């Protein structure tokens, strides 16, 4: 309960704050104006590369999650089966990562 | 597609069905689904055209909600047991809706409107997984579930699914499409008579995947879509037409012919347990699917629609494909019934 | 000779054909004697002697 | 007027106009994949409301 | 099969054998462009294998003992009729430009086969990129309809879109003064009995969308007559080029094996030349097609799969 | 039951309905289908955290996993048809119905 | 109310659920869905599954969800939207005023109307959480699960370098 | 039907009280029909492939036959096996309920009148 | 005089998307027969001088 008044005291203030910098300077006059970019007015050309990176990190972020609970896990009765699925799991990340590069994956975002 | 790398994922497919095949979990049943569709798309996407993006986009959205109601009956098979064993299911709900689940994955009606777009989409090897393969696994946990399976749900899913896949399939051209509306009522003739006797089921199972890998396999040795193109095989390969006579016959269920088989114990077993209606709408249905065989039969085999100049110059080149198995599949899939007692193996 | 390209089937490919027939062999003996445990077998367990 | 026409027209043809009309009708979808997924929702309001099927 | 995935499997890679002397030129030209010669010279100079221009026989010259066959096995059809009677009754002009082009794309299939299979590189004749331009002369004049140029323009749609473009593509300008000097220089009567407007039909098709359609999707040079008889200046020009166009560039052992298995496959690659569009000049009914095919099974080695027949004398037919 | 597990199952199947009937985008299916998995980890979890078995607290993580991979899946199958079309549209997706 | 409260973002969870299911657009969707995921996260976090929240905070809405709103973002730049809004929020308050008047629920299954704290037990679990050790069980008992979930990713990794290869 | 007994021996083709049975002869009418099965896919893969029908591949057809009654053989064992199984288990149970499957007193027909239907 | 073998119209039955066209199912045109549909560009930057120079790019991402 202290959690959540103190998520509760952390966004009220950044929401006080955000609501005073958008109007604290229109409390200011000064006048108004026209207001008429490397490209002009093209479409956004997608990019292959950037959802290619973004795919790969959710791969191996699923792979981060399989990981996860090694510090807990090192307390069992079972070390063997234990310490044998840990470096199988680290071993499939590094043929995830090593598979990405040599079938030509990790390419202008290299 | 490095080959490799394509045996690879086709043994991730396989292990896919056999970890739904042995599992006692429902986790790993689900697992199973999982690694089954996860590893079948590419096998959809072999030639990387638009029309296989658009059928493994409706393909991958199909069998994603399937899968999303399966874990849904598995977790409210987990308030209603507290267990997580691979048997009956312990809730009314749970039952209904792991049922509708398998029904999306089976491609029944309905829940078929996959099926056609699908299977004319990809190519027709891929085709063939998704047509045989693809079976293997809901029926599997159809096989382990049925004490709990709603009678009447089953039976409405089965009679829906085989007058949709019969009068689906008079209309069509398209080879692939034909397959696939057979598909459909070959389903609802395995799953009405799951809940009777379930080893009709598994016999349905072996004689449907036997003459599909045929008719599949005849298609990818002419390399034929259509009807049309069928139908012109008759001076490229007089052979190949006899046979898929022979087989479009047999998947109509012709006596004597093996497809007769399945239907005919399958009204054996229906009308043991006083169904007479059932099985007598059931088989006035299959009539249909009977008839647009036969048409199809007229166009390729017993009439000889008129060729081109350019078959002169594929009369200089017999077939360099691997024909795995055609002579072996087209005689299992015809001249079997003498051998009708041999269905006991399955039990 | 007659053919302008050497075709695929022009000579026997004599491993295969070693295959065959040393596998259908096979197949028949051990066949013949399953069978034979199994009468054997029969006659051992019903005591048909 | 008997066996050419009606004979003819009363077992056969009105089956086999009656099937061709349905096979048109349940071939006559427009392909879009709302259609068919829309369909899916009503087969499942209808299945748990219209049918006591979870019954 | 002697080359399948497994091949690949084992280790016989494509970019083993494929160094920089394994590149695909086609020469190209009019009727009398005389480019049959420098051909053979660069095929000469250049350490490349020739082939001959694909005709009505060219499936004769792949299959069988060899030997041209019959004209109503293959061809059913001629040049010299369709010199002689180009608007023709019976739709012949068509379909001999139809089995011209299955010829060529089996020709191109067994150059793209070549050139991956043994890696020497190919000196082609008239390339299956350059097979319309007979075609739209050939509707130019109205020697044909418009739905067999539509037809023929299919069966491209379903069958180019497979196949890489060459390196290189020679072009030999000769104006058709000089084309129909060397008609009349030749001494065949029916190639003497071609008007002017055809030869310019084929000529305005090159020269507008030919180079212009492969000058971008690959290196095309274009010659003149006179400076072409010295082969060795082209030799020099070819082995000095900076290849940056076409889609050669991008290709690994896996999409040029792809390519490798679809050309080995020769129905696969002659599937959808015939297309079953029911189009009555090339449509040879089903009476005619069972009287050919019957007499086709009575040929010396064309009865059975070429290592079975006894006509020929096979051996050991009963051990395979 | 719980009530909660009411509320649960009625997100489920809000995101169902909402799986159900395509408005344009096939984004918003997707997003409908891990709002579905979304459901499915919550009520899961409840579950197994609420009768104690222990063994099964390993369960959700395996279906997040999973799951995620098949919203990957997802992912570059809406790029693919975003190569093809230029937009997201399911009305692009017309061409199997011949 | 403070007994109320995994009842009280229940409810919001699935008043977050009708706002994006609505789909104005995959970019204010994908909004209404980390909103969603952060409550429903409190909802288990308030059981006691403290990693399993975590897990949906760092996995959930840090990968999966920034990579939807990363695909979202590059490839895309209603009356109906309002309206299923208002239809599904009226449903959802008319079983939570049929909740709070009854006590007793009955939509599929029969429902309690209580507070959902009268479902726990009294004890203690001694120097553990028990759904720490249940998933620090994952590597000495779960050999098999590790095996086909680091198979199936392996797959997912090979599967998407093939189908966005475009070739 | 008999998956309740075939669970607690899992997998097993033919199990140890298989090989009670009498096997089935090697002149069985069903074996040999599964050998003419076995000639047949020899004459539909010379037919396939367009070699001698009748003459080429007599080591092919030979393997064909051979394969096929190898299976067949096996198949015929299991069916045997099976079937023997449902009236061992069947007999058993009629054993075990004398009292569901009662001694009806074989009526002789001079007690039975049947009506008699005449036709004319 | 002989046996009848189809003539050209008869296989033209067989020739479409279905074989029986309805007012509903009358847009359909035939699949391409290799299954092959066609597809159906790069990018121009404009840097301001905000010495000074205006670099006008033709970028292929
Ligand atoms: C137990 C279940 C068994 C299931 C089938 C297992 C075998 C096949 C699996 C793989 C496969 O398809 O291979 C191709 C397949 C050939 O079929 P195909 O691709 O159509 O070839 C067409 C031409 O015949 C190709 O001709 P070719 O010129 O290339 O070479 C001739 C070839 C040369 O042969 C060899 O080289 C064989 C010798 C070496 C084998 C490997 C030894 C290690 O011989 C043959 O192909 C003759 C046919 C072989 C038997 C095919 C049918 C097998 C049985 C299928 C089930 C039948 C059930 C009937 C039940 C009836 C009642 C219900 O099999 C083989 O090549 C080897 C077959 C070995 C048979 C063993 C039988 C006992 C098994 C126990
Ligand atoms: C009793 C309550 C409990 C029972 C269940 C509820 C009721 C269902 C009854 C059984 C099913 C009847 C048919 C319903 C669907 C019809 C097909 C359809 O969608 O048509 C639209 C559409 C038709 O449009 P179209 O193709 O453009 O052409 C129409 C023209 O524009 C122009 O055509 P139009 O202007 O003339 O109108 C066309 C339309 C309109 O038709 C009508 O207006 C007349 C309909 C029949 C009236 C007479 C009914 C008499 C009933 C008995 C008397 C009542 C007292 C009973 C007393 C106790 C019993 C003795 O007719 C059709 O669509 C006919 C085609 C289908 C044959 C119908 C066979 C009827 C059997 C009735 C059994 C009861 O067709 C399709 O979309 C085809 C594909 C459909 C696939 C999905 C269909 C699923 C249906 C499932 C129903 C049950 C669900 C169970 C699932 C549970 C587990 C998951
Ligand atoms: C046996 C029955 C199954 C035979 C299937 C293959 C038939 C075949 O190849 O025929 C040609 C072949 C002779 O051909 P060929 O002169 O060498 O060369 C062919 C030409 O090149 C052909 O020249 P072409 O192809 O250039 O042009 C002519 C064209 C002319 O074609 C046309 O005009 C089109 C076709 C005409 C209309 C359709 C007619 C019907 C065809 C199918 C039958 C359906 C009704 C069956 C019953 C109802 C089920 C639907 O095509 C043909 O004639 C193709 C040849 C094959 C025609 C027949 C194919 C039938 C395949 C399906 C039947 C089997 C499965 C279903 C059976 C159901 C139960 C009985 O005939 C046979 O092989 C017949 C069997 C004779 C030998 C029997 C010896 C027995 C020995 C026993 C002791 C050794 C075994 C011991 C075992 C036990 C050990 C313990
Ligand atoms: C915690 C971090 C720092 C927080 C923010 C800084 C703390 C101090 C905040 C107040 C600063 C002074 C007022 C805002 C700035 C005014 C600047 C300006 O040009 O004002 C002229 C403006 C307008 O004057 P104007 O009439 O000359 O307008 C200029 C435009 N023309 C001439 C074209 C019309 O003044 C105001 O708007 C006055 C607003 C209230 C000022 C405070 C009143 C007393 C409060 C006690
Ligand atoms: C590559 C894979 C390498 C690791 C393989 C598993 C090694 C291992 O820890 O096995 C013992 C582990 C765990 O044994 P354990 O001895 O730690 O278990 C103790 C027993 N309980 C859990 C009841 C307390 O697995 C098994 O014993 C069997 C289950 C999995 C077997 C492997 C399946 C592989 C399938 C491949 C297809
Ligand atoms: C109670 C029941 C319990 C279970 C019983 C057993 C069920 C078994 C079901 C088997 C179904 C097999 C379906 C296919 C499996 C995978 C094989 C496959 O499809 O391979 C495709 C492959 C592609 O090769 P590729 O290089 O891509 O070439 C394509 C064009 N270039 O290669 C090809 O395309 C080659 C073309 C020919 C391939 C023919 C394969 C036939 C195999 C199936 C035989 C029949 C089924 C088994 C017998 C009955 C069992 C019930
Ligand atoms: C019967 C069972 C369901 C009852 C509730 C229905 C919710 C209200 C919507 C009614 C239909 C309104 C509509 O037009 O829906 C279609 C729309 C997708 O189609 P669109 O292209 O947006 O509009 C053109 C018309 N098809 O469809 C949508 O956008 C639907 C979005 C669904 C989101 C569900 C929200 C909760 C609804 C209540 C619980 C179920
Ligand atoms: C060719 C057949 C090759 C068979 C190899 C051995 C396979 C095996 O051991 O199968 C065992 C299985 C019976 O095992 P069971 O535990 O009774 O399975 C219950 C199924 N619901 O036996 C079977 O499932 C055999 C029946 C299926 C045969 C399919 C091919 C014909
Ligand atoms: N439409 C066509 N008209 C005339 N000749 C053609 C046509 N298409 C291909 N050819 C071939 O092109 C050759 C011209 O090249 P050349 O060998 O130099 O005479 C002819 O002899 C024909 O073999």
């Amino acid at each position: 309960m202290n959690l959540m008044i103190t998520l509760l005291t952390n966004f009220t203030l950044a929401t006080l704050l955000v609501t005073i910098a958008f109007w604290l300077p229109q409390l200011n006059v000064y006048s108004e104006k026209t207001s008429p970019d490397p490209m002009g007015s093209a479409r956004l050309p997608f990019s292959m590369k950037f959802f290619l990176v973004a795919i790969t990190f959710l791969l191996f972020d699923l792979e981060i999650a399989l990981l996860l609970p090694l510090p807990w896990a090192s307390q069992t009765t079972n070390l063997n089966t234990m310490l044998t699925m840990a470096l199988l799991l680290i071993f499939l990340l590094a043929v995830s990562l090593a598979y990405e590069w040599t079938q030509k994956g990790l390419e202008w975002t290299e | 597609m490095n080959p490799i790398i394509l045996i690879i994922i086709l043994m991730t497919v396989m292990l896919g069905t056999i970890i739904v095949m042995i599992s006692t979990h429902w986790l790993l049943i689900w697992i199973g689904f999982e690694m089954n569709m996860l590893a079948i798309i590419p096998i959809m996407m072999k030639k990387h055209n638009p029309r296989a993006t658009e059928a493994s986009t409706k393909y991958f959205l199909t069998q994603s909600t399937a899968s999303m109601l399966l874990m849904m009956a598995i977790i409210i098979n987990l308030m209603f047991s507290g267990q997580w064993t691979v048997m009956k299911l312990f809730n009314p709900m749970a039952s209904m809706l792991m049922t509708m689940a398998l029904a999306m994955k089976l491609g029944m009606a309905p829940f078929h409107f996959w099926v056609p777009e699908v299977t004319q989409g990809i190519p027709l090897s891929s085709g063939l997984i998704l047509l045989t393969w693809q079976k293997l696994a809901p029926m599997s946990v159809l096989y382990q579930i049925l004490p709990s399976i709603n009678l009447d749900l089953i039976l409405t899913l089965s009679i829906l699914s085989i007058t949709i896949g019969g009068w689906g399939g008079l209309n069509q051209t398209q080879l692939r499409k034909i397959m696939a509306y057979s598909s459909i009522a070959h389903m609802g003739w395995m799953t009405a008579v799951l809940l009777y006797n379930p080893t009709m089921t598994l016999l349905n199972l072996i004689i449907y995947i036997i003459m599909t890998s045929t008719m599949f396999t005849l298609f990818m040795a002419n390399s034929t879509t259509t009807t049309l193109s069928l139908s012109h095989t008759w001076n490229k390969a007089p052979i190949m037409t006899i046979l898929v006579l022979i087989t479009l016959l047999s998947m109509g269920g012709l006596p004597p012919l093996s497809g007769f088989m399945p239907k005919w114990m399958i009204i054996q077993e229906m009308t043991k347990n006083d169904s007479i209606i059932l099985p007598t709408l059931m088989a006035i249905t299959a009539l249909l699917n009977l008839y647009f065989y036969m048409r199809l039969t007229y166009s390729t085999a017993l009439t000889m629609f008129p060729s081109t100049n350019n078959m002169k110059m594929k009369w200089q080149f017999p077939t360099t494909k691997r024909m795995t198995l055609l002579p072996t599949m087209t005689v299992l899939s015809t001249m079997l019934l003498p051998l009708t007692p041999i269905l006991s193996i399955l039990e | 000779k007659f053919y302008i390209q050497e075709p695929p089937h022009g000579s026997p490919n004599w491993l295969k054909v070693g295959l065959t027939l040393g596998t259908s062999a096979f197949l028949w003996i051990y066949l013949i004697k399953q069978h034979n445990e199994d009468v054997l077998e029969y006659k051992r367990r019903n005591g048909l002697e | 007027l008997l066996d050419l026409i009606w004979l003819e027209t009363i077992l056969p043809k009105t089956i086999s106009l009656a099937q061709m009309k349905m096979s048109t009708t349940i071939t006559s979808q427009k392909g879009l994949i709302k259609l068919y997924f829309l369909s899916f929702l009503i087969t499942i309001l209808i299945s748990t409301t219209l049918l006591n099927f979870h019954e | 099969l002697q080359y399948g995935p497994l091949a690949y499997i084992l280790g016989e890679k494509t970019t083993k054998k494929m160094t920089e002397n394994s590149k695909l030129i086609t020469v190209d030209g009019n009727i009398c462009s005389g480019k049959s010669k420098l051909a053979k010279e660069v095929a000469e100079k250049l350490g490349l294998k020739h082939f001959p221009e694909a005709g009505i026989h060219y499936a004769d010259s792949t299959t069988g003992d060899g030997k041209p066959l019959p004209v109503r096995f293959s061809g059913n059809c001629s040049l010299e009729k369709f010199y002689d009677d180009p608007k023709s009754n019976d739709g012949n002009s068509y379909r001999l430009q139809a089995w011209l082009y299955a010829s060529r794309l089996l020709q191109y299939a067994d150059a793209l086969e070549h050139l991956l299979s043994t890696g020497q590189g190919v000196v082609l004749e008239r390339s299956i990129y350059s097979d319309f331009v007979f075609l739209e002369a050939m509707y130019r004049q109205g020697f044909i309809r418009k739905q067999c140029v539509d037809h023929y323009n299919q069966v491209k749609k379903v069958t180019v879109c497979e196949y890489l473009p060459p390196h290189v593509v020679i072009y030999v300008d000769v104006p058709v003064s000089e084309v129909q000097s060397r008609i009349q220089k030749k001494g065949n009567p029916h190639e003497m009995k071609i008007t002017s407007a055809y030869l310019q039909d084929i000529e305005n098709v090159y020269k507008g969308t030919f180079l212009p359609e492969m000058s971008e999707k690959c290196e095309v040079l274009q010659y003149s007559a006179w400076e072409a008889e010295d082969a060795e200046k082209v030799v020099e020009d070819i082995q000095y080029l900076k290849y940056d166009k076409g889609p050669w560039l991008d290709q690994d052992d896996r999409k040029l094996h792809n390519l490798r298995m679809l050309v080995q496959d020769k129905l696969e690659v002659l599937n959808y030349t015939s297309i079953p569009v029911f189009l009555p000049e090339v449509t040879i009914g089903a009476h005619q097609s069972d009287r050919v095919f019957q007499e086709f099974t009575e040929l010396p080695g064309r009865k059975y799969r070429a290592g079975y027949n006894e006509d020929v004398g096979d051996k050991w037919i009963w051990l395979k | 039951m719980s009530l909660v597990y009411m509320n649960i199952m009625m997100a489920f199947t809000v995101s169902l309905t909402g799986l159900l009937m395509y408005r344009s985008h096939l984004m918003s299916s997707l997003l409908c289908l891990e709002g579905m998995m979304l459901s499915l980890f919550i009520l899961a979890t409840l579950m197994i955290l609420n009768s104690h078995f222990t063994l099964a607290s390993m369960m959700p993580i395996i279906l997040l996993v999973f799951a995620a991979c098949e919203a990957a899946l997802g992912l570059s199958l809406l790029v693919m048809v975003s190569n093809t079309y230029g937009t997201d549209y399911v009305q692009n997706l017309n061409l199997l119905q011949c | 109310m403070m007994t109320y409260i995994v009842f009280i973002l229940s409810i919001i969870f699935v008043m977050g659920f009708v706002g994006f299911s609505s789909k104005p657009s995959p970019i204010y969707g994908g909004l209404g869905l980390i909103v969603s995921g952060g409550v429903g996260c409190g909802i288990v976090l308030n059981f006691g599954g403290s990693f399993l929240g975590l897990m949906v905070f760092l996995i959930y809405l840090g990968g999966m969800m920034v990579v939807f709103g990363y695909t979202t973002a590059m490839a895309t730049e209603n009356k109906v939207v309002l309206g299923t809004f208002i239809t599904g929020l009226l449903m959802e308050f008319l079983m939570v005023y049929y909740v709070l008047k009854d006590k007793e629920v009955e939509i599929v299954f029969k429902f309690n109307g209580m507070g959902d704290w009268v479902i726990y037990d009294t004890g203690d679990s001694g120097f553990f959480s028990e759904e720490a050790m249940g998933i620090a069980a994952l590597y000495s008992y779960g050999t098999w699960l590790v095996i086909v979930t680091g198979w199936s990713l392996l797959i997912g990794v090979v599967v998407i370098m093939e189908i966005t290869r475009g070739n | 039907m008999m998956t309740g007994r075939q669970a607690r021996a899992p997998l097993q083709f033919l199990p140890d009280e298989a090989r009670s049975l009498p096997p089935p002869k090697l002149t069985d009418p069903r074996l040999a029909y599964i050998g003419f099965l076995g000639y047949c896919s020899g004459l539909i893969d010379n037919a396939i492939r367009r070699r001698p029908v009748l003459s080429a591949g007599l080591h092919r057809q030979f393997l064909y036959i051979t394969s096929f009654v190898f299976v067949g053989y096996y198949l015929l064992k299991r069916q045997d096996y099976m079937y023997a199984v449902r009236d061992h288990d069947m007999f058993s149970y009629i054993k075990s309920h004398p009292e569901d499957f009662p001694e009806k007193d074989k009526k002789t027909y001079r007690e039975v009148f049947e009506e008699f239907h005449p036709v004319r | 005089a002989r046996q009848w073998q189809p003539d050209v119209e008869w296989a033209e039955q067989y020739g479409g998307a279905v074989m029986y066209p309805t007012k509903e199912t009358a847009h359909w045109k035939p699949p391409p027969w290799n299954d092959v549909d066609p597809p159906k560009s790069n990018l121009t930057l404009n840097f301001g001088p905000q010495g000074v120079l205006r670099l006008v790019m033709e970028l292929s991402g």
